[PDB]
RNA sequence: CAUCAUUCUAUGGUUACCCAUCAUUAGAGGAAAUUUCCAAUAAACUCUGGUGUAAGGCUUAGAGUGAUGGUCGAGGUGCCCUAUUUAGGGUGAGGAGCCUCGGUGGCAGCCCCACCAAAUCCUCU
RNA sequence: UAGUCUGGCACGGUGAAGAGACAUGAGAGGUGUAGAAUAAGUGGGAGGCCCGGGCCGCCGGUGAAAUACCACUACUCUGAUC
C-alpha cells in the first residue's frame, strides 16, 4: 500500500513540551499491519536500507587479526583474539552469567572461516547475530554498525517495533528518517498484502501524532 | 508368578542390619528374620544362636518346629 | 568389556533464524485369539528427509574425572460386569505415554509388610 | 426436442424480533519448574519515578528473555451502536 505527503514535514521543533525529561533516549516506530501469517512460507526477513545512522548504542565486539589490528585503536574497542574464547563459549553452563558479555560477534574478509570450532556454530546459534561486515571497506568498518540501517523479524505475535531516530542528533535527521525510512517499504512489498494501515508516529516517551 | 530371591549367607550389610536391629525388634523368630532380612530359613535359625551367645536377644519356650526369642529386657 | 555425566587438544563443521521436539508429509517392519495347517488379512504406533517455531552440550577423535566394572531406583499403570458401587467377581495378546525416593499404621526409623490417588489411552479378538 | 420438475437471477418493496458476522469504539485477560512477585508479546533498559530527599532494578537466580518506563497487536470470555 503507498503512503506518502512530503507536502510541509516539520513541527519537529515542538521538543520542550513533547520532552520535559533529561537523558539519553531511544526514538522508535510501531507500524500497523492486518491478515498476515507467519506458520505459512510468508517470509517478512531483512532490511530497509537507511542511509543516514539513526545511531543505536551497544556492545560491539571484532573477532580476528587484520590491517584493522590499526584501524580501531581510535574506537577504545573491545577487541578479542581467538586465545580468549577457549575459555568464553565453553563456560556457558555452569557459570549461569550472560558469558558472550557483548551485543555482537563477527566474520571478515582475509578470515574467510572466521571459527569453524566447536565455539563457531556455537556463537552464531544463540541471537546476537554476527551478521556485520568489514569486508575490505578500510574507511572505520567497525562502528558502521553504530553508523547502519535497521532491522527488523516475522514472528508469531505478529507486531513490527523498530528505532528510526534517537537523542543527541540534529532533528533535520529525524525529516532525513521520513524521507529515506518510509518511502522504500511501499516498494519492500509482497502481497503481505498491502501492509501498511496506519504509521503511529511516537518519540522514546510523548503523546499521539499522525503523519500518514 | 513371583519368585523370591533370599540370601544363603550374610552380605556385608545383612549381618550388620542382622547384628544391630534383630534385638531391636520385639519377637524374634526364624521365619520373621527369613521375611524381614531377605534371607532362608536355615540361615534365620543359625543366625539366632549366635545372638543367644552374644547377651542381644532372650528364648522364651522352645520347641522342634518354631522357637520364639525376644529382645534383652529393660531389667 | 558395555553405559551415562565433566574438564582440557582434533590442516575437523551451515548459519542474513536454525537446533531438540509440538505439528505435518515423503519410506522399511507382526504376536496371540483360531484348532490341524498354510500363506494371508490388517493395525496401533515407532525412523530418516523437509519447512515454520522453543531448548543446548550434540552427534566425530584424544585423555584426567563423577558412578556404573552389572545398573538406574522397580514399582503404579486396562476395559468388562454386578442392588457388595470407597465394594465384589474376571486374566488373551502385541504397542507407546508420565509422578518420585510416597502419607500413615502394626515388633513404629531400615528391611518387610497393608493401604490413598497421581498420565494413559489408541486396536486386531 | 415440446412439456414438466428443480435452482439462480431480474421484476421485488416497507417493518419488528432474533441470531451468527465484521468496521468504529472497551475493560479483565495469558500461570515447564523456578527468581520473593498470575514472564500476553515485541523496539527496550540502566536509567527513569514522586514533594532538599525516597522506591523500581543490574546481580544472587529460573530461563536465547525480569518490570520504573513508550506503543501497537496476538488472542481467549462479558458486554455497548447512524
Amino acid at each position: 500500500s503507498r503512503d506518502t505527503l512530503y507536502e510541509a514535514v516539520r513541527e519537529v521543533l515542538h521538543g520542550n513540551q513533547r520532552k520535559r525529561r533529561k537523558f539519553l533516549e531511544t526514538v522508535e516506530l510501531q507500524i500497523s499491519l492486518k491478515n498476515y501469517d507467519p506458520q505459512k512460507d510468508k517470509r517478512f526477513s531483512g532490511t530497509v536500507r537507511l542511509k543516514s545512522t539513526p545511531r543505536p548504542k551497544f556492545s560491539v565486539c571484532v573477532l580476528g587479526d587484520q590491517q584493522h589490528c590499526d584501524e580501531a585503536k581510535a574506537v577504545d574497542i573491545p577487541h578479542m583474539d581467538i586465545e580468549a574464547l577457549k575459555k568464553l563459549n565453553k563456560n556457558k553452563k555452569l557459570v549461569k552469567k550472560l558469558a558472550k558479555k557483548y551485543d555482537a560477534f563477527l566474520a571478515s574478509e582475509s578470515l574467510i572461516k572466521q571459527i569453524p570450532r566447536i565455539l563457531g556454530p556455537g556463537l552464531n546459534k544463540a541471537g546476537k547475530f554476527p551478521s556485520l561486515l568489514t569486508h575490505n571497506e578500510n574507511m572505520v568498518a567497525k562502528v558502521d554498525e553504530v553508523k547502519s540501517t535497521i532491522k527488523f523479524q516475522m514472528k508469531k505475535v505478529l507486531c513490527l517495533a523498530v528505532a528510526v531516530g534517537h537523542v543527541k542528533m540534529t532533528d533535520d535527521e529525524l525529516v532525513y528518517n521520513i524521507h529515506l525510512a518510509v518511502n522504500f517499504l511501499v516498494s519492500l512489498l509482497k502481497k503481505n498484502w498491502q501492509n501498511v494501515r496506519a504509521l503511529y508516529i511516537k518519540s522514546t516517551m510523548g503523546k499521539p501524532q499522525r503523519l500518514y | 508368578r513371583d519368585k523370591l530371591n533370599n540370601l544363603v549367607l550374610f552380605d556385608k550389610a545383612t549381618y550388620d542390619k542382622l547384628c544391630k536391629e534383630v534385638p531391636n525388634y520385639k519377637l524374634i523368630t526364624p521365619a520373621v528374620v527369613s521375611e524381614r532380612l531377605k534371607i532362608r530359613g536355615s540361615l534365620a535359625r543359625a543366625a539366632l544362636q549366635e545372638l543367644l551367645s552374644k547377651g542381644l536377644i532372650k528364648l522364651v519356650s522352645k520347641h522342634r518346629a518354631q522357637v520364639i526369642y525376644t529382645r534383652n529386657t529393660k531389667g
